[PDB]
């Protein structure tokens, strides 16, 4: 089975920095993208970015550039080659960032594209004040 | 009369689409460099000269580069050949040891850092009782700090072993020919304009492909096959921004790269019959290895690709470029293997431009890693030996790999960035013209004849 | 940029019936995706590639449509089916719809 | 005599043309079918897969009326409910690639019909030479 | 028409029954004969052993009168000193498994008789078409 | 038939050298009991009566 | 008071990998082309002799 785990909730001062882990377990980590997305009240969804962990190739959205960074850490041993860690990092915090964040993985079928994300994390609520 | 009778026909020329294995074969000149010094002559029948390339009339088939097979087994086969070319070579187990290091003799400005470190340590001799003190040179990207004094260790000695390549076996590519076994055929679209998907109205079958030289490169693929007239862009779903964009342009643009530092190799013995190659003295001034391209040809080819790219996004569109966004080392820069040594060379100086709606040479600096790890396997790190003398290499830049930024929120500009990603796309730049089909004889049709008793 | 438009949306009905929400794109040619979000929970995938169902999906959810216009139709409404629904072409998103018990 | 006539093409050369012209050459399409350190296993399984396919085809042709004729006729009448085509158009209009999608539904039954027909004809001629 | 008739069995299905009923089906017993990291060597030698056996049988049948008839008759009279059985009882009484132990002694001679008979018949018809 | 070992166990990873793992047996959280097996009485006696008969 | 391992005077020793499991799985055996496998379906057949079904 596929499993994702996010971090605990957080309140931050304005103009701060926040680092969020997304831990993945249950599949070969070197073969799938990881996307980050946000959810604000009265806004609907809003896509942030995507990262491939085989070389850590990332891409960010245009209206959020210069304020975010995505890294990864693989698993290096021949015992448990599946688990992996993604790290999101967000700087230049505003009060408008009051939201909930999610890291997702797509479905694994044949006609599965890339954007129909199947598996989700349990969501981290972030309050800035 | 009206009692038409069935008639069976053996050898009706018709086929279907299928998937199977394939066949590796090269020329006879690769056997002249004897005793398997190049790879792909362990497993290579020599190709027969002038194979048939028979032409066809009316028949029209559809192709698809994106769900095409046989590229997957090519990516398997190169990895398997790479692994088969290593087990007869020596391991480097007793080298993971505490290193006493210092700076090389150089009038160093304080704010600049040394690219070379000079280390000495202990090593076993041919016997078991004697041990000796020896020294060598290393790059900064291979040693890290263990933690008065100052000492280092190798980067890979906490997760894996390390295998040295043999200095016999070379690294340059050679034209690999692919061939189908008995009972299949390989089709080929000879159309002048075919983007990469759909029907092609002038086909031709074949038994063996053209020459394919496998080179490994992350951006700006080299020594490739250029298209006929225009500059063609190809993608799977263009409005999707997850997929890469392959650009094949018409005229090749020359590129030079060189390392100028003269180098002296040195042979340390590990024990009985084990050689090891250090990097000894440096005769000359310490300069920095770099690459040159011409100015105006680069600017003109970028104008070409802007003019061709404007058709897929409307005419009144600002288009710009930017360097790589981030990630690990070998995907920001572009990376290749010249002269039996690996280069990682920064590319930010080329992708900085913007384009409105209506003699000098560019250099760029590189770096040199000695240990490598291609394909990011979990327990496989490979050392590479140094070489002798000043090194330079000339090549033809042929194609490009791009990625659109996922720009929402109402912006007319569409920036583009280079992104290496998979190794599969370099082969997909060359197998965009072949699908494999399976013969089926024994058709059956009605006509007016009847078998007598 | 491709903008999605959601139709009727605020829709109050009784159990046991059928219902249908509408969405319209600014650019045709692409596929469609439907998402369900319940109250205080994690969203869940219903429809990808405009007609295909995910795991854990009863077939009484049927998506359809062509070009720019897509309909999502649920027959035989149940109590757990009252939720918030989203249409999805690419990184873009629609505003949503509301299913309420009447 | 011949200044310029159509000589011959490679195998699958005629396959764009009509079936009447394509039926003139079959031997070319028939001959290019047999022949022309882990890798040896892949080559050997490729070769035995090739000869397995060819032997299956030879046996399946052998159980009907014609073993090695390469062109046969038989005693099963064509039911027009399969094809609904005129005789005049098929030999001068369509290709085999065009043909195969049209006759794709009605397969695997005609083969059994040929089997039963050859079986009954063999037992009846067996009875004939039995009273002979 | 047929409410309940004997349809067909699997291969070796009839083999308990008498030879007269078993001779109605041969194609089933014939078709299930060809097709349906050290281990690949065992599979490859299994497959080539199978095709070696089948090709030996095809050649041994080819050197007699009938290449691909699947039912033959010939010109060698049955010597009753081998079998000493009536005609009336064998086709309605015994099975092939029962038959093989009875005819096990007189083998490897009948094959040579067929060889010589086919050879002499071929050279005589050769002389016939020689004067033709 | 049931069989069980009740002692809670903690594994531990020692490194031998470059890329070699080795697994020891670390601390023991709990009382040291003895691993054992249970079967039912009457079913066993009845089946032995069956095999005698 | 000191000890050594039991096997270190006659042999080396290989650790199993913790990836590979040990539970059995249903292995099916099959015959190649040109053979068959028979099966006695008789209810009482001790292990030797003829079987009539
Ligand atoms: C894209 O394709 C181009 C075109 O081939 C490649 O450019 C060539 O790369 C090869 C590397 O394999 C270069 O070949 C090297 O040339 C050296 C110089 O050779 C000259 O000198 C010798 C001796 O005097 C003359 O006989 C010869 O005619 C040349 O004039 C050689 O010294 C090299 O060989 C060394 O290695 C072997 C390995 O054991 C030793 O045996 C040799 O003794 C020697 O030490 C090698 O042959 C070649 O010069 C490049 N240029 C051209 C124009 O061909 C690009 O490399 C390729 N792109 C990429 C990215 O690789
Ligand atoms: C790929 O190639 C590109 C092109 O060369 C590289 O891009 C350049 O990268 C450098 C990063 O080093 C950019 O930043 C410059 O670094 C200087 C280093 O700072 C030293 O000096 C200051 C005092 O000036 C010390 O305090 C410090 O400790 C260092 O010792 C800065 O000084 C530069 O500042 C310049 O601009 C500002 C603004 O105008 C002035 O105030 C300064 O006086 C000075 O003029 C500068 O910030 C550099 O800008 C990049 N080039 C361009 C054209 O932008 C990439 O780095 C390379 N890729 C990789 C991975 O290296
Ligand atoms: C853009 O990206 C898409 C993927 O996101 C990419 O793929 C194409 O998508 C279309 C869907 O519009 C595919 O067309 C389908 O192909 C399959 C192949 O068998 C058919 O089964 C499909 O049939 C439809 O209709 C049936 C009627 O009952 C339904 O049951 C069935 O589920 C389908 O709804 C349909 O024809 C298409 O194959 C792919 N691929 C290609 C190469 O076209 C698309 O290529 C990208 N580009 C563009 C310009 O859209
Ligand atoms: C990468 O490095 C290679 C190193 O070989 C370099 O290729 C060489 O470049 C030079 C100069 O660019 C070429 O020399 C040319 O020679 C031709 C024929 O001899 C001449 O037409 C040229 O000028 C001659 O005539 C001029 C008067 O018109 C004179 O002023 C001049 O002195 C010459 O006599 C020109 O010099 C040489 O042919 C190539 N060699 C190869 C193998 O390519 C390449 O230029 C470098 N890359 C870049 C982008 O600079
Ligand atoms: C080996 O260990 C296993 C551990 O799972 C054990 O199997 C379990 O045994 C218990 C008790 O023997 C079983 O529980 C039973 O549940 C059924 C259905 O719920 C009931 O009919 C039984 O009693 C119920 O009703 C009683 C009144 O009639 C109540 O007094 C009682 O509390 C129950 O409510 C009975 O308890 C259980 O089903 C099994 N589970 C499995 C998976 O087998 C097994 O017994 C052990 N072996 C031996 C030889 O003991
Ligand atoms: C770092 O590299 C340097 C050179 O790049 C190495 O330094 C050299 O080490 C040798 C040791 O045998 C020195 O040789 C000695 O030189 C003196 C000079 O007269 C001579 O009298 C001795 O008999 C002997 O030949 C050599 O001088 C020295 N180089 C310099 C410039 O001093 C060194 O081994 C490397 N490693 C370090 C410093 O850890
Ligand atoms: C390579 O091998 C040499 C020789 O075996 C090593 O030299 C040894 O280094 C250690 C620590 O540097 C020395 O221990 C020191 O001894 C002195 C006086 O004996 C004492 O003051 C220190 O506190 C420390 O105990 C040791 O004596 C020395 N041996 C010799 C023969 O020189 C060397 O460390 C090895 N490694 C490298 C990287 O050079
Ligand atoms: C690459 O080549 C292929 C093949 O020519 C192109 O795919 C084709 O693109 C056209 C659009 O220019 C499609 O036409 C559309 O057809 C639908 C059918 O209903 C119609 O409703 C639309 O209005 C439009 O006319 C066409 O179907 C499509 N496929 C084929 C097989 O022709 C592709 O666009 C080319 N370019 C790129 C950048 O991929
Ligand atoms: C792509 O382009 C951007 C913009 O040119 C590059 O960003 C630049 O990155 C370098 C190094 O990451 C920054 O240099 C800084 O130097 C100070 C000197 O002490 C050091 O303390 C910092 O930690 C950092 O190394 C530089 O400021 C930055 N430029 C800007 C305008 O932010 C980026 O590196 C380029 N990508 C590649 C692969 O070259
Ligand atoms: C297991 O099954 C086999 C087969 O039924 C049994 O073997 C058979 O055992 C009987 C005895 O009950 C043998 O009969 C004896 O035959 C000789 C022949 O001369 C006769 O002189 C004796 O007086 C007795 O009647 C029989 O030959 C033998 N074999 C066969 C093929 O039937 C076997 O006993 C069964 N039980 C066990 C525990 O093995
Ligand atoms: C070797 O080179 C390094 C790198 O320049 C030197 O490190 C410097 O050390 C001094 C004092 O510790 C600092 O003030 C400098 O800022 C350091 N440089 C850097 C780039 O951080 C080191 O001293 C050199 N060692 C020798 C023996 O020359
Ligand atoms: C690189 O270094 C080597 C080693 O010194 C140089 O080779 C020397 O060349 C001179 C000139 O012919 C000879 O006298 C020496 O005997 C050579 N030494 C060896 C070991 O062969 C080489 O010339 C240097 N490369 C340059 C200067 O481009
Ligand atoms: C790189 O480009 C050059 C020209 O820019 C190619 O050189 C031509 O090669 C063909 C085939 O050998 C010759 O017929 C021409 O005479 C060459 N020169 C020109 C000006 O066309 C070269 O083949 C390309 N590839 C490599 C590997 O160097
Ligand atoms: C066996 O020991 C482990 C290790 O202590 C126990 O796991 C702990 O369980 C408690 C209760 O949830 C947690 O607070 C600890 O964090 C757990 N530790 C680890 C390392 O996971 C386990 O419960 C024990 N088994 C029993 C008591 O049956
Ligand atoms: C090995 O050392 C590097 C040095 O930074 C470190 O990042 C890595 O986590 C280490 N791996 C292990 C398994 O200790
Ligand atoms: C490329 O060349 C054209 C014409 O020489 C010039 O107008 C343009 O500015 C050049 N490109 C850049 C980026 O300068
Ligand atoms: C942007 O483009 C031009 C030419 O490359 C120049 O002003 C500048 O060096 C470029 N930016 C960077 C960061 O190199
Ligand atoms: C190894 O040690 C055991 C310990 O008792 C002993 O019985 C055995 O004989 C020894 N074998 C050898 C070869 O020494």
């Amino acid at each position: 089975q596929v499993q994702l785990v996010q971090s605990g909730a957080v309140i931050k001062t304005p103009g701060s920095s926040v680092k969020i882990s997304c831990r993945a377990s249950g599949y070969n980590f070197r073969d799938y993208s990881i996307h980050w997305v946000r959810l604000i009240p009265d806004k609907g969804f809003e896509w942030i970015g995507w990262i491939k962990p085989l070389w850590g190739a990332v891409s960010y959205a245009r209206q959020l550039q210069g304020r975010v960074s995505m890294t990864r850490q693989l698993s290096q041993d021949p015992d448990d080659p599946d688990w992996g860690v993604a790290y999101m990092e967000f700087s230049g915090l505003t009060p408008a960032d009051t939201a909930e964040y999610f890291c997702v993985r797509r479905g694994s079928c044949d006609y599965c594209g890339d954007f129909p994300w199947q598996y989700w994390c349990q969501g981290t609520v972030v309050v800035v004040s | 009369a009206e009692n038409l009778w069935v008639t069976v026909y053996y050898g009706v020329p018709v086929w279907k689409d299928a998937e199977t294995t394939l066949f590796c074969a090269s020329d006879a000149k690769a056997y002249e460099t004897e005793k398997h010094n190049v790879w792909a002559t362990h497993a290579c029948v020599p190709t027969d000269p002038n194979p048939q390339e028979i032409h066809l009339e009316n028949v029209t088939e559809e192709f698809n580069m994106w769900k095409n097979n046989m590229v997957e087994q090519m990516h398997t086969d190169i990895i398997s050949l790479w692994d088969q070319s290593l087990k007869p070579c020596v391991k480097l187990t007793p080298l993971c040891v505490t290193l006493q290091c210092t700076n090389v003799t150089n009038n160093i400005t304080d704010d600049m850092r040394g690219e070379l470190k000079n280390c000495s340590f202990n090593m076993t001799t041919e016997l078991r009782d004697k041990k000796q003190k020896v020294y060598s040179l290393f790059y900064r990207l291979d040693v890290v700090q263990i933690n008065s004094n100052k000492e280092y260790r190798l980067i890979n000695c906490n997760t894996s072993a390390i295998t040295q390549a043999c200095p016999k076996v070379s690294f340059e590519p050679i034209p690999i020919h692919y061939c189908a076994p008995a009972g299949f055929a390989i089709l080929k679209c000879k159309d002048k304009k075919f983007n990469g998907t759909g029907p092609c109205p002038s086909v031709s079958t074949v038994q063996c492909t053209h020459g394919i030289k496998p080179v490994v490169s992350t951006q700006l693929l080299l020594n490739g096959s250029l298209a006929e007239e225009e500059v063609m862009i190809r993608s799977e779903n263009i409005t999707n921004n997850a997929k890469n964009i392959l650009v094949q342009f018409n005229t090749p643009v020359q590129i030079n790269c060189t390392r100028p530092n003269n180098n002296t190799r040195k042979s340390i013995r590990i024990g009985p019959g084990q050689a090891f190659y250090a990097t000894g003295d440096i005769i000359g001034d310490i300069r920095q290895a770099h690459c040159n391209v011409s100015k105006a040809t680069w600017n003109e080819t970028l104008g070409k690709v802007v003019k061709q790219l404007r058709k897929h996004f409307g005419n009144n569109t600002i288009i710009r470029f930017a360097n790589s966004s981030g990630g690990d080392l070998e995907v920001t820069t572009h990376s290749f293997n010249c002269g039996g040594e690996f280069f990682y060379c920064n590319t930010s100086g080329l992708f900085n431009s913007t384009w409105i709606s209506n003699n000098d040479s560019i250099t760029l600096p590189c770096r040199i890693k000695q240990i490598i790890n291609m394909w990011q396997r979990i327990g496989q790190a490979m050392y590479a030996p140094p070489i002798q003398g000043v090194i330079r290499c000339v090549s033809n830049i042929t194609g490009l790999i791009l990625t659109r930024d996922g720009g929402s929120t109402n912006s007319t500009t569409e920036t583009f960035r280079p992104g290496g990603g998979d190794m599969r796309d370099n082969w997909r730049s060359e197998l965009y013209k072949y699908k494999v089909v399976k013969i089926e004889p024994l058709g059956v049709a009605p006509t007016r004849c009847k078998r007598r008793v | 940029e491709i903008v999605l438009t959601q139709s009727p949306g605020i829709l109050s009905l009784s159990p046991g019936e059928t219902a249908t929400l509408f969405c319209k794109a600014s650019q045709g040619g692409n596929a469609m995706t439907w998402y369900q979000k319940r109250r205080g929970q994690v969203p869940r995938l219903l429809i990808y590639d405009t007609s295909r169902r995910a795991s854990g999906v009863p077939d009484r959810f049927v998506g359809s449509g062509s070009g720019t216009d897509f309909f999502l139709t649920i027959n035989k409404l149940d109590r757990e089916d009252f939720a918030v629904y989203y249409c999805q072409q690419f990184e873009f998103f629609g505003l949503g719809s509301e299913l309420e018990v009447h | 005599a011949v200044g310029i006539g159509a000589v011959f093409l490679g195998f699958l050369g005629a396959a764009g043309s009509t079936m009447g012209a394509a039926s003139m050459t079959l031997t070319v399409q028939a001959r290019n079918l047999l022949s022309g350190t882990v890798w040896g296993i892949k080559q050997l399984q490729a070769r035995v897969l090739a000869v397995e396919r060819y032997l299956r085809d030879q046996q399946l042709l052998g159980i009907w009326g014609c073993s090695g004729k390469l062109i046969c006729c038989t005693n099963v009448p064509w039911n027009s409910s399969w094809s609904n085509r005129n005789l005049s158009e098929i030999w001068d209009n369509m290709t085999w690639l065009q043909w195969d999608k049209e006759i794709s539904n009605y397969t695997q039954i005609i083969y059994g019909l040929l089997e039963e027909s050859q079986n009954q004809q063999e037992k009846n001629e067996q009875d004939l030479l039995a009273l002979d």
